């Protein structure tokens, strides 16, 4: 019976041009 | 004869235009034959090659897609947000500038060119806020006259002549609370009335939302759900059409503000709702109806006049209610035993109306073979409480249900295609053999607000 | 067909939810939904109530026989067999392992 505060992480993109 | 095409950014007095094509911007004489008044900003224009405007067609009908951030205050510019959170701000086309775009629109355009052409309409998005189309009709709600005909003044009225409203300066409700014992029929109402309106204009949208289903596991998420759903009921009202907003089984969640549950979020889901009603910003054409078997534990904020003004009280259904209930339920087309059929001579309606007759007077009746409960009051006094005073529109379904599941027993254990009366007669007597969850605890809060009603605490209950 | 396991652990609750959803499945007939539940005692009548799970049906086991029948599936002929206990029934399989599945029925059920 409790919130919860999210933490996010960032995954790997990377494009050329 | 070949030519090419490029995307026009603005016109000049000087009649030239700025194209951009190949990824350039280029300053460009529209031909004589076209006119340079009739073009607009984000128009595809033909091009030549000796570079010069002499047709402008329809705006481009692919590229990317983009959320909608913000409309700057120019009113020539939006900021958007692209796939991988990159950020633009790029012009809006003349068709951009329905209701005006809000924030979360997606928006067609090409970054090269820096244009938003066309709003796309998103699936999801509708998906996320229902808006069925209700069949429950005036006529399937029976024993509730003087409600129906309320629900009719505080919600018909005002949209049938809005005009004589104008007249005498008179505000359309903006809130209607239904209240009453379970069973009741609290949602048949709202549907009805919502059928009724849909029927009336000559359009209208209804969003019905569940309680439970607004509840998150973190914290944010219920207040930003009720805000996107009364934006979706602003951007339906602004073209004027009246729009109802159902709240299902309010007593669940935003309840008393105050103590309430000791361990809730409820202290920050209430006034958001309230924020939603009354506020500096007003919703012109939103009927906010809340349905709650617990009409105490709704937070009095909610409450309070101009916010849900409008309140009705469901009661239980007395004899004629019941017999009404049951005239809705039983029709002319439904089987009956041959030997009814015999005694009233193929009066089918005669048949089945007697058959109803019968049920509700054994129904109602104060012999000791339909006792359901035996309440001890504060004084002591012992007092039979029978069916009578606990008779729903639910439970007349349910014994008309097994009645009919009692005649299809008969009917494939003898073959004869009827329905007998002593069906019902003992599907009345078998309702209470399995419980209808009417009877509770201890002290109960119905039975509280019961006791109230007759002056003395209700201490015991015991089963019969 | 949509089956709950150990639905006794379990039943202001979920069990709104759960009727909200058994309703609207109503009209997909269909779609069967089969709840067990070792329990009964514990099982809130709400759900038992008539209309959605009307129909319920008790289990039990293995009146012995069934315990047979089910050595039987599990043991069937082409399982290897002794020839000692050949011996026993001149070299019928079928009926030897028959045998065989009465004696250890009886053995476990004394
Ligand atoms: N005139 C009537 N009065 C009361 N109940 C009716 C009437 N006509 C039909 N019913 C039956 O009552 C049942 C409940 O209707 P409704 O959904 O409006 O109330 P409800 O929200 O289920 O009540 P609760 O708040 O106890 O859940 C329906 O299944 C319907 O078959
Ligand atoms: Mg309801």
């Amino acid at each position: 019976g409790s919130m919860a505060q999210e933490q996010t992480k960032r995954g790997g993109g990377g494009g050329d041009d | 004869p070949p030519s090419g095409y490029g995307v026009l950014l603005a016109t000049h007095d000087d009649d030239t235009v700025d194209v951009f094509t190949s990824g350039r911007k280029m300053r460009l004489t529209c031909s004589p034959n076209i006119d340079a008044a009739s073009l607009k900003k984000g128009q595809t224009v033909r091009l030549n090659e000796a570079l010069t405007v002499v047709e402008a067609g329809t705006f481009e009908a692919v590229g990317e897609i983009s959320t909608l951030r913000e409309i700057l205050a120019d009113g020539h510019r939006a900021l958007v947000v692209g796939h991988a959170d990159e950020e633009r701000v790029v012009w809006l086309a003349d068709p951009l500038i329905p209701r005006k775009l809000r924030p979360g629109d997606s928006l067609l355009v090409d970054t090269k060119a820096g244009y938003a052409f066309e709003r796309i309409p998103k699936a999801e998005v509708e998906d996320l806020v229902l808006e069925e189309v209700p069949d429950v009709s005036y006529a399937d709600i029976g024993g509730l006259s003087r409600q129906i005909e309320q629900i009719r003044d505080a919600v018909e009225l005002p949209f049938l002549h809005k005009e004589l409203y104008r007249e005498y300066s008179l505000r359309p409700p903006k809130g209607v609370l239904l209240y009453g014992p379970p069973g009741c029929g609290k949602t048949l109402i709202a549907k009805a009335v919502a059928n009724s309106l849909a029927k009336k204009m000559a359009k209208s949208y209804f969003l019905n939302i569940k309680g439970p289903e607004l509840l998150n596991k973190f914290v944010g998420e219920t207040e930003r759900h009720i805000r996107l759903i009364f934006q979706r009921a602003r951007e339906k009202a602004s073209e004027g059409t009246p729009v109802i907003v159902f709240f299902d089984e309010m007593d669940s969640i935003f309840r008393t503000r105050g103590t309430g549950v000791s361990s809730d979020v409820e202290t920050t889901v209430v006034p958001q709702l309230l924020s939603e009603i009354d506020g500096v910003e007003g919703l012109e054409n939103v009927i906010v109806i809340g349905a709650s078997n617990r009409e105490d534990m709704i937070d009095p904020a909610i409450l309070r006049p101009g916010r849900l003004d409008v309140k009705i009280k469901i009661e239980r259904p007395d004899a004629e209610a019941a017999q009404d209930i049951y005239s809705k339920y039983l029709t002319e087309f439904l089987p009956v035993h041959a030997d009814d059929l015999a005694e009233f001579d193929g009066d089918r309606s005669a048949c089945i109306k007697a058959m109803i007759e019968k049920v509700v007077d054994r129904m109602y009746a104060e012999i000791d073979d339909n006792r359901f409960l035996e309440v001890t009051y504060a004084n002591g006094d012992k007092e039979v409480m029978y069916f009578k005073d606990f008779n729903s529109g639910a439970m007349i379904q349910n014994v008309v249900d097994r009645a009919k599941k009692n005649a299809i027993k008969s009917v494939l254990e003898t073959g004869q295609p009827g329905l007998r009366i002593q069906h019902l007669l003992d599907s009345i007597v078998d309702e209470f053999a399995e419980n209808e969850d009417l009877p509770n605890t201890t002290n109960p809060d119905d039975w509280a607000r019961i006791s109230g009603k007759k002056g003395e605490r209700i201490v015991y209950i015991r089963t019969l």
